[PDB]
C-alpha cells in the first residue's frame, strides 16, 4: 500500500 | 400543472496531500487541502449555503465551516482519516443538505503527492421555483 497510517 | 422538472447538478470533492520537506513540531509530516467545488470553475454558490468539513477530533476546532467559496480546508497532519462533509443548500424545502463521507488519505514519503478527485451527481425532483432558479444558474 502507498498509504500512511490512519487515525480514527 | 402539465409540467414536471428534474434538475441535476455536479459536485467535485477532492484533496491534495504532500509530504513536507520538514515535519512540524507536533510531528505533522504532511500538508493537505480538501475541497468541494463545481466542475470547470462553475459557480455552485448560487445554490450552496455553506459547506461543513468535520475534521478528526485530534484537530482543534474540528467543525470547519465555509459560507463562501472556496469551500476548502488546508491543514497539516500525520495520518489519513474519514472526513464527513455536509453540503447545505439554499433550499427552503427538503432536502436542506446532503452528506458525504470523504476519505482524506495520505501517501507515504517517496510516493508522488496525492491529487484526488471524486465526482458526485445531485438530483432534485420538482424543486421549488426559487430553488430551481438557483440550481440552474450553476
Amino acid at each position: 500500500t502507498k498509504q500512511t497510517a490512519r487515525k480514527s | 400543472m402539465a409540467s414536471s422538472c428534474a434538475v441535476q447538478v455536479k459536485l467535485e470533492l477532492g484533496h491534495r496531500a504532500q509530504v513536507r520537506k520538514k515535519p512540524t513540531v507536533e510531528g505533522f509530516t504532511h500538508d493537505w487541502m480538501v475541497f468541494v467545488r463545481g466542475p470547470e470553475h462553475s459557480n455552485i454558490q448560487h445554490f450552496v449555503e455553506k459547506v461543513v468539513f468535520h475534521l478528526h477530533e485530534s484537530f482543534p476546532r474540528p467543525k470547519r465551516v465555509c459560507k463562501d467559496p472556496p469551500y476548502k480546508v488546508e491543514e497539516s497532519g500525520y495520518a489519513g482519516f474519514i472526513l464527513p462533509i455536509e453540503v447545505y443548500f439554499k433550499n427552503k424545502e427538503e432536502p436542506r443538505k446532503v452528506r458525504f463521507d470523504y476519505d482524506l488519505f495520505l501517501h507515504l514519503e517517496g510516493h508522488p503527492p496525492v491529487n484526488h478527485l471524486r465526482c458526485e451527481k445531485l438530483t432534485f425532483n420538482n424543486p421549488t421555483e426559487d430553488f430551481r432558479r438557483k440550481l440552474l444558474k450553476a
